[PDB]
RNA sequence: GAUGGGGAAGCUCCGUUUCAAAGGCCUGAUUUUAUGCAGGCCACCAUCGAAAGGGAAUCCGGUUAAGAUUCCGGAACCUGG
RNA sequence: GCUUGUGACGGCCCGUGAAAAUCCACAGGAAGGAAUAGUUUUCAUGCCAGGUCGUACUGAUAACCGCAGCAGGUCUCCAAG
RNA sequence: UUUACUUAUUCAAUGAAGCGGAGCUGGAAUUCAUUUUCCACGUUCUAGCAUUCAAGGUCCCAUUCGGGGCUGAUCCGGGUU
């Protein structure tokens, strides 16, 4: 119950990843993958826009 | 005589709406700088039931432009929208289902819903299950836009009035026979105390104008003036015709 | 010819000076004496046979007590008057409207010696 | 040139939570602020008559500086020097026994509205200053008409608070010189010439002119796009 | 159901977030600073309303004419510091 | 097997079956901090305190309501062969 | 009779944040004196993140733990829309 999480220590309430006692590991995996890949495609969109606009 | 049912509905003690389980008011996002100069992106997180409403709701989450937080909004779900879908809202948003555009930005023949009467009211028209308005012309001078509403009325609205693209979900609802009084009971015990309905003809003269008689009859024309007053308005009010509808109506 | 800069679009009360009391005359002439002192806290012992049984057995004194009094006050009064250390105080309100305190002393003191010192038994 | 890096923020729509900007134009001001601002606006927007707006034509700053120099020479008494001269007069009534012959005649500036109106009526005033202020404007609207009917030079100056500063009050709404020593008469005459040039000699055209009718900047721009390019280009 | 405001001859009515300048959390300042001052933070805005809804934490054995998850003995737990 | 709790499932709805206090976690990287001893008072142990009011009994063909020690009415738990 | 103005009045919204005008910068366009005008003036394969007067640049004080201004984030009008 909620007010017992205050009595209890932290190894009972969290695991040792980022987003430990908040998100599932597969959810964390998804969002890491998503972050990295979208941040790469951002770079790609930038250079594509540059090579298109600088044509003229 | 005695005060009748329709009169005391307005006092509205036991005729208030039953609003416990309603998720909230279905409102468009407040018309602000982004939504009137560009677009803002939001995510559909939940598609959820709303009690007393056959149409489902979409919990859309947007970012606040001015403070680091997430502002959540409650849209009426257009048919086809789904969880994890991006919703684009504003002047320069693309014409896709679920997007919130101005009715000037959309072209003619476009089908929208939850469309503002005037800019800023956050959705008034075409909000119930299966309903939509059609855009049937622009007047770019004086920034107006002529539209067909689900009643058949043509209206003229500001081009700056927003509307969400597509038709509202829950359609086909009134095709099914409700088929039993218990289902009508459960329908209306989540809306308001408008059910069951007794007939004036079935009650006494104190209780209704149609009441009384050694037979169950009305006695006077059930068509009653618009200039009648409260207590005298308990039939077909300001009826310009009556009877079985034959032939082409919507004459123009 | 210069203007302030306001990052919020909200105007709130300027936190001006909260000046303190400085009266020309006292609100009342004389301070009231202690309204609930020890002799007002403990009124009378209770010498019913059950209470005397509890004295002999549980090392428990039984006092009639002011209804405005609480356990802190009762403990303080007992320690002040009878020169006695105190464990658990229990209290009830009787069906006659007076408060009854069951004061348990520590193991070092003997409630019966204290009682015959107080005079009753 | 160090390791340190540039990370420019795109404060465009749909990204980069906006920064703290100046929003003095959008604040929800208090009601007294809005009352006095909109009162300024409304009095400007409405067609004001001529006898109001014979104000709004207050006196230039250099001429006003000269005027207030002249008057601050003839400031009134204060309590300190009043008690001083009371002591002097109590002494002189004992030793000299000369009543109303010990202290010299004062040449102070005359103030007060009823006083000054009576002075104007009896033509004893030589110069009258009037505030562009008072809010119950009826107190002072009739004074130009009087000074013109009675042949008195009047000047609408800025600041009942200036007048109060020179006359040892907070507000006065008027001030007047009747008598002046034989050292500043030439300065007073120069001032009268300038002042009559500006106020009394323009009184007829000013009585004819109607003020106000001013528009906001937004509406003025709308006019300057509407009536401009109907036939302009 | 107060307040702000508005109605009402008035007893009082509306309305409870409103056409209101409706406050506090911390920080430094420090050993003049009491708590002001150099700052930054926030926006919502009464209160009442359920011994069956939500809810920090206790059990055994024994004991009285009549009290006990309350006393005695023993064995535990929560909160606050 | 009976009573009860619980789990995973299935069916039903134009019905999809409360809120808030309260507690925790995460993200973030403010600030502070190393050995001639500093940080941890979410590990263990140890110290102090825990107020006010209620608490007996009946709860129904005689302890409630029905003029009464009235065949009436009056919410629920446990539950043997 | 019709029409126009905004300030009175009325409606609505907002934690009264981005109005109006004029400019810089790109495109089309006619240019006939270099204009005459108009459109844009940072986000669209993905259920990710976006916060701490923003880093950077520059000028001061002083660079000794640093602090300040401007720009980055066009100017004017302060008529919230």
């Amino acid at each position: 119950r909620p007010r017992q999480y205050a009595t209890v220590s932290k190894t009972h309430k969290t695991v040792s990843r980022a987003y430990g006692g908040s998100r599932c590991a597969n959810c964390v995996k998804e969002r890491i993958i998503r972050a990295f890949l979208i941040e790469e495609q951002k770079i790609v969109k930038k250079v594509v826009k540059e090579q298109t606009e600088a044509a003229k | 005589g005695r005060v009748i049912r329709n009169q005391r509905k307005g006092a509205g003690s036991i005729f208030t709406s039953h609003t416990r389980l309603r998720q909230g008011a279905a409102k468009l996002r407040t018309l602000d700088y982004a939504e009137r100069h560009g677009y803002i992106r939001g995510i559909v997180k939940q598609i959820v039931h709303d009690s007393g409403r056959g149409a489902p709701l979409a919990k859309v989450v947007f970012r606040d432009p001015y403070k680091y937080r997430l502002r959540e909004e409650i849209f009426i779900a257009n048919e086809g929208v789904h969880t994890g879908q991006f919703i684009y809202a504003g002047k320069k948003a693309s014409l896709n289902v679920g997007n919130v555009l101005p009715l000037g930005s959309v072209p003619e023949g476009t089908i929208v819903s939850n469309v503002e009467e005037k800019p800023g009211d956050r959705g008034a028209l075409a909000r119930a299950s299966g309903n939509y308005v059609i855009i049937i012309g622009h007047n770019p001078d004086e920034n107006k836009t002529r539209v067909r509403l689900p009643s058949g009325a043509k209206k003229v609205i500001s081009s700056d009035a927003r509307g969400v693209i597509g038709v509202i979900a829950g359609g086909g609802r009134v095709d099914k026979p409700l088929l039993k009084a218990g289902r009508a009971f459960h329908k209306y015990r989540l809306k308001r105390n408008s059910w069951p309905k007794t007939r004036g003809v079935a009650m006494n003269p104190v209780d209704h104008p149609h009441g009384g008689g050694n037979h169950q009859h009305i006695g006077k024309a059930s068509t009653i003036s618009r200039g009648a007053v409260s207590g005298q308005k308990a039939g077909l009010i300001a009826a310009r015709r009556t009877g079985l509808l034959r032939g082409s109506q919507k004459t123009q | 010819k210069a203007l302030k800069v306001r990052t919020s679009a909200t105007f709130r009360l300027p936190k001006t000076l909260k000046l303190a009391r400085a009266p020309k005359y006292a609100s009342k002439a004389v301070p009231h004496y202690n309204r609930l002192d020890s002799y007002k806290v403990i009124e009378q012992p209770i010498t019913s046979e059950t209470a005397m049984k509890k004295v002999e057995d549980g090392n428990i004194l039984v006092f009639q007590v002011s209804m405005k009094a609480n356990k802190y006050q009762i403990k303080k009064a007992v320690k002040e008057l009878y020169e006695v250390d105190v464990l658990k105080v229990n209290t009830l309100v009787r069906p006659n409207g007076t408060k009854k305190a069951y004061v348990r002393l520590t193991a070092d003191y003997d409630a019966l010696d204290i009682a015959n010192r107080i005079g009753y038994i | 040139n160090p390791l340190t890096h540039s990370t420019p923020k795109n404060f465009g729509i749909g990204q980069a939570v906006q920064p703290k900007r100046n929003l003095s134009r959008y604040v929800k001001w208090p009601e007294y602020v809005r009352v006095q601002r909109q009162k300024k606006i409304l009095s400007i927007r409405l067609k004001v008559p001529p006898t109001i707006a014979q104000f709004q034509y207050t006196l230039d700053r250099n001429t006003a500086a000269e005027t207030f120099k002249l008057f601050n020479k003839y400031r009134p008494e204060t309590a300190a020097e009043k008690k001083e001269r009371l002591t002097k007069e109590a002494a002189a009534v004992a030793e000299g026994k000369s009543k109303q012959d010990a202290s010299p005649k004062p040449y102070a500036v005359k103030y007060g509205l009823n006083h000054v109106v009576a002075l104007i009526e009896n033509k004893k005033a030589k110069l009258v200053l009037i505030a562009n202020d008072v809010d119950p404007i009826e107190l002072v609207v009739f004074l130009p008409a009087l000074c013109k009917k009675m042949g008195v030079p009047y000047a609408i100056v800025k600041g009942k608070a200036r007048l109060g500063t020179l006359v040892n009050q907070k507000t006065s709404a008027v001030a007047a010189l009747t008598e002046v020593r034989a050292e500043d008469e030439a300065a007073l005459a120069k001032l009268v010439s300038t002042i009559d040039a500006n106020f009394a000699d323009k009184y007829d055209e000013v009585k004819k002119h109607w003020g106000g009718g001013i528009l906001g900047n937004k509406a003025q721009a709308k006019m300057d796009k509407r009536a401009k390019n109907s036939d302009s280009a």
